[PDB]
RNA sequence: UCUCUUACUUUUAACCAGUGAAAUUGACCUGCCCGUGAAGAGGCGGGCAUAACACAGCAAGACGAGAAGACCCUAUGGAGCUUUAAUUUAUUAAUGCAAACACCUGCAUUAAAAAUUUCGGUUGGGGCG
RNA sequence: ACUGAACUCCUCACACCCAAUUGGACCAAUCUAUCACCCUAUAGAAGAACUAAUGUUAGUAUAAGUAACAUGAAAACAUUCU
RNA sequence: GCUAAACCUAGCCCCAAACCCCACCUUACUACCAAACCUUAGCCAAACCAUUUACAUAAAGUAUAGGCGAUAGAAAUUGAUGGCGCAAUAGAUAUAGUACCGCAAGGGAAAGAAAGCAUAAUAUAGCAAGGACUAACCCCUAUACCUUCUGCAUAAUGAAUUAACUAGAAAUAACUUUGCAAGGAGAGCCAAAGCUAAGACCCCCGAAACCAGACGAGCUACCUAAGAACAGCUAAAAGAGCACACCCGUCUAUGUAGCAAAAUAGUGGGAAGAUUUAUAGGUAGAGGCGACAAACCUACCGAGCCUGGUGAUAGCUGGUUGUCCAAGAUGAAUCUUAGUUCAACUUUAAAUUUGCCCACAGAACCCAAAUCCCCUU
């Protein structure tokens, strides 16, 4: 088993 | 180049901040293998072969070769009619405009390298005239060099400077092997 | 060998070479034959004579030794009564 | 970003000579950053291309897609500004010369998947552009008849040369 | 960047600043000066040169001291410069064998010593080397007063040294009271080691102890400015009255 | 970034201009365009042999048609013209077949006569 | 920004050529 | 760099390694060719040819005693005390054409060189110098600047 | 798109400022001044490479030797690591032996 | 469960409206048969077929997609385990000898516990080399 | 018989079809010296060139407008009902 | 015409110089009750590994040391403010040690001023082009690229695509060009034409690991302290029966980027005990804990995690970026056959003089094809 890797939250929380 | 010391330096992957841990395991992730986030392949990683530290470019041509270069420069100026011998650098006035107009009238180049024997004995008038000029540069005899001789279109020498240069440059011919640095005492060397 | 020492940054000499080979200044390397002191009782006189001889090295062997030693070992040495003084130079060598 | 569509309304042509056909009026309008996929908007834009303003409004009023209401608002605004500012005499004398959808500036959001894995959602935005040209809608291109189509064939036959020779 | 000074000179620079600067000169010199301790755990070379048998040439020889570890218990005792040897050995004393960590420890004894200058008996953990050194010095007091700080290598030893030196400097009558003849005899016997009391006060003090001593010496509750201004006003009024 | 390439735009354009008439992403994406442009240039080079090969085949076909119009076969025509020392080549013979039918008729008659 | 002037000037020349082709002067 | 293997990887073995076979420079027995080399005394040769040449060109004055200092000052010989040079050895080469009357001090002298020197009416003496004295003699001015 | 769309601001170089005008003066201080001063003494730069040149490994060894005691802690650690790495590279890697 | 499956309901489904991913992806203008070929062809040879496009199904092929799969072999690559593999006893436990007059230091010997390190090559499928 | 190559001939021109490796002639862009002062020249330098590392970062595609997700009903929007 | 493209200073790099109110150790930021010091190891090199290696100049890589081997290596003595830097994927990680991730140690950002589509879907046939053509297609020719291989369209590897970034660092000895020349060199060094100076030449990413020092027992294993829960029926003081809560996880189906990095539905085992469970505390990495399953110790435990040594090492895989021309192809040893060294071959430059082909003559007794050798040519 290989653990999942989470991408940094800032990338997907951006707003205009 | 011999005076050159380039201060360009980059960080190798060792010196870039962080990058200790393996970003993700070898296997199973489906991603490329990596060992640190600061390897050259990564954005923000180290530079694989960059400029490394302050680097000197120092090297010495044989002093005979350098003296020969001075001689060749002098011969070239004389042969190309860019060399002018003055009895002295004394000027009627310390006004730079007088010096520029004199050069223009005598059809000297846009740039003139005036040479006088020693720093202390240089006439005050010429010192004042050349202190305010950019293309008329006044140097002592000990400062003469190929680079400035070439940079300046015309070379102005005084008679004492000519004698001094002849002596110093001809001495390189007809000298022994150095037994020790010429700064040390010799039987006949000032 | 060490191309750049950690203390001086210089090239080092492989002292195993110095303990085994003589360099003649011209560029030749002299050596003893291997086994010249081993089990002589079972070697024929001709073989012993061949083994007791000082022998030159190949061009490639000489090049290897030159690489493995530094320029100090490749200088002119004016020793008092060097047995190899005459051999230090070549004579009548065409190419 | 680009905002050339807005500028297209500000170009002033030289006054026309009396012995010159009356230049039809042209009104460019746009709505930017619509919360709608440009791919879905494209169908509405294509639907109303080349139709009269009234016909386009009628078609959009009875369309179930969300983009239809937005396009209708844009068309009504375009009609209003055509009358007020572009010297269009009749409101209805306008046809959709150009209507297209463009990509907008989108936002990235995370979609959580089932095993600690995820996807990147795109909060998609679209632009919508219209050009309204004054005059009746140009007639639809007539289907080519057998006569014309055989005429084309015979022209191709006559065009034949003796290739690779003197 | 680069530091203006080498990092190894930072302690000396600090000594030249602050209270450490106000410390007395003789104590600062005692700290600064460093002398190699007497060889204890190694046999020193006889001479500075030696004919090495391999090539028969005269080669310089140096005495490189063995690092000695002194556990804090030694500071409470008198080990005659002896300590722990924390080193390594080759199993069976052949370099081609395994290399093993080895600690050599001194044999420590508990002994009672009488100090003439202090007129006190001390029970001190000691080594046979220390006993031999005491014998060579002809007594504990002589050993303490002769052996320098480096050779003594004991905070207790240096405290004994300071006590004895202070006793000698003050000629303290507390040494055998009501026996002035005996006290004079002792002081005469140990006369050669006497030093000024101002110096005997700072013998064997660590840097922190010296700093605390200096701070205590130079701590003064600030004088109220009332007193200073009254003195100034009286002085000025005296000058005005005179003029 | 002491030295950075500043011409990459023009280096890319040099290749892309040759791919602008391709299909799909081969005319836009340099990675794909460059491979196809190299293939296009290699084909262009190798096609100079096939052009000459096909022209002669075309000439032979046309000469065969023209000679069959007169009862000759191409081998007979060519061989008999050679034997009569007429050194007209196949390009010229095809041109004559197309544009000078009476001259080609004369040559075919000459070839048949020589044959007989 | 990349230091240099020649690439920028080349691009300006290409832009000028394209402009002349698209809107050739009368 | 080639294709794969240690040579493309940049990790080929050290110089003199022969792939595991006992290397040539190790399979040859040790012999005392250079034993004590750094303690052997070395004497720079001074042929009578060279001496006559120097005298003829006036770089060595025969009217005064000729010692190692005069030879070095005339640049007739280069002494390297640091390289275990113990001085100058006279060499018979050029004896048959030596015609100079000279008082020369050297460290070694061949019998024939002595014969030539003496036949021309001169005197030759072999004088020893320890490394320190030799350094001072060869380069006196630096020594005088040492202030000792 | 890796091309700037505007010409960069003009770069004006004064070929006759004092530095350029007097460049090279006293490069012959020795041969024209009785060798009192060597030209390398005219070199202004790091103390450990004034009048000296070497590859990176030699430069790092010299830097550590001459100013190593004055270096900051992490700079000195980086220098020691660099010397170790360069030793390994120059003495164990390479096409030639 | 099956012979032997059927009917209905819900979910799913499909259409409409809203919102909107993931693996994947050299480019693809992406047919069938036989033959060939790095030995299994959409792409090569010979034949056959062949306007262009959605939508829904299927899972025969794309040696289909997922983890530099599973299994096997190699590396003077690791690591674990066991020992009558090799090397040690630093450390403890015993003793002995000195050393201090129970405790402790040094030196030996024997153990316990461990520690470090290695696993030559060529051949051999039903062996015992 | 003819057809049939990059063989050969013909008109013109020629350094212009191997892996690893090796020799050589040029050279983009950048900086420096000195020029030019227009967008270059002669030189000195160097983080000096990317169709390829399950390369790094960013953008945008494909799969795909697909998989998937969501609001019990009416109403006076008070409320009632299931 | 959309998305976008671009920009220049925010700062940074390398040198030089200079030596730089109140609250808070209790659960930190809470007004106020009776004790420090102690060899680094190991990776790595030795092609394993075990001793060993691996934490001014000149003398000199010399003396010395060394499984005398890899390699290590003196001293006597000598005396010594600037930028051919970066310019927002660069330069500091830095707008910030912030956001965010982690229990913790710890890790640690981003950013400011073309591609993809649409205008305009599509036409028989096919690496998508080329030769062409009046003409887009129709005709004819044409088995993507890279890498790895004896040999790849290969149904072997890699690649969706664009932009940016991303990989040859140096000595010994040569050769070339200068200088001077039996001397050269700005002490030391070399010298039987040498010496001095310059020019040219030695990559990137990737393990599993090992060791040092921290951090972890809010999960889980076990334990300590003091708590709590266990309906109903049957039975009577039960490691009792049935069976709720509760705990578990037998079997089946579903799910398999899922509701879920182990779930759902049903079914099932225990359910007053060796039970379950809240709270706080303890045991720590060659260690703990273990009703031994190599189980568990913060989702990936045959030995945790983080930082450092560390740019570990990799004879192994992958990658290695302008143009053009030229020469260029199949034995020995080796813990060695996935490698290397020598040879052979190969390339360059140089010297001078024979080289290949080659008939006649010639080359063995024992018991065929050919080959070797060389006058001529
Ligand atoms: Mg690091
Ligand atoms: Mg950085
Ligand atoms: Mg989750
Ligand atoms: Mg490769
Ligand atoms: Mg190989
Ligand atoms: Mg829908
Ligand atoms: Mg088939
Ligand atoms: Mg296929
Ligand atoms: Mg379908
Ligand atoms: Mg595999
Ligand atoms: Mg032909
Ligand atoms: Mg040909
Ligand atoms: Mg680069
Ligand atoms: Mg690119
Ligand atoms: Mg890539
Ligand atoms: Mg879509
Ligand atoms: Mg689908
Ligand atoms: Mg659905
Ligand atoms: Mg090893
Ligand atoms: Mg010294
Ligand atoms: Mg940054
Ligand atoms: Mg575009
Ligand atoms: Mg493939
Ligand atoms: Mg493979
Ligand atoms: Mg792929
Ligand atoms: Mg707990
Ligand atoms: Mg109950
Ligand atoms: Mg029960
Ligand atoms: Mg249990
Ligand atoms: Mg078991
Ligand atoms: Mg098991
Ligand atoms: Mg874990
Ligand atoms: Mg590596
Ligand atoms: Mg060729
Ligand atoms: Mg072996
Ligand atoms: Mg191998």
């Amino acid at each position: 088993f290989t653990p999942p890797i989470y991408q940094p939250k800032f990338k997907t929380e951006k707003e205009f | 180049n011999f005076k050159r010391i380039s201060y360009a330096k980059t960080k190798t992957r060792a010196e870039v901040r962080g990058g200790g841990r393996k970003p993700w395991p070898q296997k199973g992730t489906g991603r490329a293998r990596h060992g640190s986030i600061r390897s050259p392949l990564w954005r923000g990683g180290g530079v694989a072969h960059g400029p490394r530290g302050p680097t000197s470019y120092y090297y010495m041509l044989p002093m005979k070769v350098r003296a020969l270069g001075l001689k060749v420069a002098l011969t070239v100026k004389l042969a190309q009619d860019d060399l002018h011998i003055m009895d002295s650098l004394e000027l009627p006035t310390g006004d730079p405009q007088y010096l520029t107009e004199l050069a223009h009238y005598r059809r000297w180049g846009d740039s003139v390298l005036l040479v006088d024997l020693t720093h202390e004995e240089m006439p005050q008038s010429i010192v004042e005239a050349t202190s305010r000029l950019k293309t008329f540069n006044l140097i002592p005899a000990v400062g003469l060099n190929v680079h400035s001789m070439l940079k300046h279109q015309t070379l102005v020498l005084t008679l004492p400077t000519v004698a001094f240069l002849e002596d110093k440059l001809l001495w390189q011919d007809s000298r022994y092997r150095p037994l020790y640095p010429f700064s040390l005492p010799y039987s006949d060397f000032p | 060998l060490t191309y750049f020492s950690a203390r001086k940054g210089k090239r080092k000499t492989v002292k195993a070479v110095i303990d085994r080979f003589l360099r003649l200044h011209c560029g030749l390397w002299v050596r003893r034959k291997a086994g010249y002191k081993k089990k002589l009782w079972k070697k024929t006189p001709a073989r012993k004579k061949r083994l007791r001889e000082f022998v030159f090295c190949n061009k490639t062997q000489s090049k290897l030794l030159d690489k493995m030693t530094t320029s100090f070992w490749k200088r002119r040495n004016w020793y008092v009564d060097d047995p190899y003084q005459k051999y230090h130079d070549r004579t009548n060598l065409k190419v | 970003i680009s905002r050339k569509w807005e500028k297209k309304n500000k170009i002033v042509y030289p006054p026309q000579l009396p012995g010159e056909p009356r230049r039809p009026a042209e009104i460019y309008h746009c709505r930017r950053q619509i919360k709608y996929s440009k791919d879905k908007m494209w169908y509405l834009a294509k639907l109303i291309r080349g139709m009269s303003i009234d016909q386009a409004l009628a078609q959009l009023e009875f369309n179930d897609k969300k983009g239809a209401k937005i396009i209708k608002e844009v068309l009504l605004e375009a009609q209003d500004m055509a009358v007020r500012d572009h010297n269009v005499e009749f409101r209805s004398n306008l046809y959709i010369a150009e209507s297209t959808s463009g990509r907008g500036q989108c936002l990235k959001r995370i979609r959580y998947h089932g095993r600690g894995r995820f996807g990147i959602m795109e909060k998609v935005y679209c632009h919508y552009f219209v050009k309204l040209v004054e005059g009746p809608p140009p007639p639809p291109e007539p289907p080519k008849t057998a006569v014309a189509h055989a005429k084309e064939y015979i022209q191709q036959l006559r065009s034949r040369t003796i290739v690779h020779t003197l | 960047p680069l530091h203006k000074y080498p990092v190894w000179l930072w302690k000396r620079l600090q000594l030249r600043e602050g209270i450490c600067s106000r410390l007395p000169g003789h104590y600062l010199r005692s700290l600064e000066e460093e002398r190699t301790p007497t060889p204890v755990h190694y046999r020193p070379h006889g001479a500075k040169f030696k004919i090495n048998p391999k090539n028969g040439q005269r080669e310089r020889v140096e005495d490189v001291p063995i690092p000695i570890y002194f556990p804090p218990e030694s500071q409470r005792g008198l080990w005659g410069g002896e300590g722990w040897i924390l080193g390594q050995i080759y199993a069976n004393n052949d370099k081609l064998s395994k290399r093993l960590k080895k600690v050599w420890k001194p044999q420590l004894f508990e002994r009672e010593f009488y100090s003439e200058i202090l007129d006190k008996k001390f029970t001190v953990t000691v080594t046979m080397r220390t006993l031999d050194l005491i014998d060579e010095a002809y007594g504990l007091d002589f050993y303490i007063l002769k052996t320098p700080k480096e050779d003594l290598c004991s905070k207790f030893g240096m405290d004994l040294k300071r006590g004895m030196l202070l006793r000698l400097a003050r000629q303290d009558p507390q040494l055998h009271p009501e026996d002035p003849e005996r006290r004079a005899a002792i002081y005469d016997k140990y006369k050669e080691f006497a030093i000024p009391e101002e110096e005997a006060e700072w013998v064997g003090l660590t840097l922190e102890e010296a700093i605390e001593k200096q701070r205590l010496l130079e701590e003064k509750d600030p004088v109220p400015l009332f007193k200073i201004y009254v003195a100034e006003l009286i002085q000025q009024l005296q000058q005005q009255a005179l003029s | 970034l002491r030295n950075r390439v500043t011409d990459r735009y023009f280096r890319i354009q040099e290749v892309l201009k040759h791919a602008r008439h391709f299909r799909g992403r081969k005319n836009r994406c340099y990675r794909l365009a460059v491979r196809t442009v190299i293939r296009a240039f290699v084909k262009c080079t190798k096609a100079r042999y096939l052009k000459k090969k096909n022209m002669r085949t075309l000439w032979i076909n046309r000469i065969t048609a023209a000679s069959q119009e007169h009862g000759l076969k191409y081998p007979a025509l060519i061989g008999n013209l050679v034997k009569c020392q007429v050194e007209l080549n196949r390009k010229v013979l095809a041109d004559l077949a197309i544009y000078e039918p009476k001259t080609f008729k004369s040559l075919a008659a000459l070839a048949s006569r020589r044959r007989h | 920004v990349k230091k240099g002037f020649r690439a920028a000037f080349r691009f300006q020349k290409e832009l000028e050529r394209q402009r002349l082709l698209r809107c050739p002067p009368p | 760099r080639g294709h794969k293997g240690e040579r493309q990887r940049g990790t080929r073995p050290r110089l003199g390694f022969e792939g595991g076979q006992t290397p040539f420079y190790i399979r040859i027995p040790k012999y005392g060719f250079n034993e004590g080399h750094s303690f052997r005394r070395q004497y720079k040769p001074l042929s009578l040819n060279r001496l006559q040449y120097l005298i003829d060109l006036g770089r060595v004055d025969p009217s005064q005693p000729i010692d190692l200092t005069q030879l070095v000052n005339g640049r007739g010989v280069t002494i390297q005390p640091l390289k275990r040079d113990y001085g100058v050895q006279l060499v018979e080469e050029g004896a048959d054409t030596f015609t100079a009357k000279v008082n020369i001090e050297v460290q070694l002298a061949s019998e024939l060189a002595i014969a030539a020197i003496e036949k021309n009416g001169g005197v030759v003496t072999t004088a020893f110098y320890d490394p320190r004295s030799l350094d001072i003699v060869c380069k006196p001015v630096p020594f005088f600047l040492r202030g000792q | 798109i890796g091309i700037r769309l505007t010409l960069p601001p003009p770069k004006v170089v004064d070929r006759w400022n004092e530095k350029r005008a007097m460049f090279g003066v006293y490069d012959n201080i020795g041969i024209l001044g009785n060798f009192e001063k060597h030209p390398k003494e005219l070199i202004r730069g790091p103390i450990w490479l004034r009048g000296w040149k070497g590859n990176e490994l030699q430069r790092c060894i010299r830097k550590r030797k001459m100013v190593g005691s004055r270096m900051f802690a992490d700079d000195l650690h980086n220098l020691n690591k660099r010397i170790r790495y360069l030793y390994k590279h120059f003495n164990r890697h390479g096409k030639f032996r």
